């Protein structure tokens, strides 16, 4: 049955399917459903200085 | 090696490369088909080897 093609991406379609169903803030440890995220104040890095 | 190799049989120079592949040569479902095989080999095998 499985005639898989190199043009198809079987990965990254499951990544977009899961973002449609549920949120990506919860850490479901069965499927290792843990979301890659950068720290928001490290990429953009506001420089408001010490108090 | 040339023992295990994966070839493309479509020979289409119009749509190419890697899109000549992934397309299938569709024989008809109405008839049961049959293919004659005609091979050509070359080798360089020594007498004593591992």
């Amino acid at each position: 049955i499985v005639l898989d093609l190199n043009d198809r991406n079987s990965e990254l379609s499951y990544q977009y399917l899961l973002a449609d169903l549920t949120s990506r803030w919860h850490y479901f440890a069965l499927w290792n459903q843990a979301v890659d995220d950068y720290d928001h104040h490290v990429r953009i890095l506001e420089n408001d200085g010490y108090e | 090696d040339h023992s295990n190799f994966y070839t493309n049989i479509v020979q289409n120079v119009d749509v190419a490369p890697s899109d000549a592949a992934t397309q299938t040569i569709k024989l008809d479902e109405r008839s049961r088909w049959g293919g004659e095989l005609h091979t050509i080999l070359k080798t360089n095998a020594p007498n004593v080897t591992e």
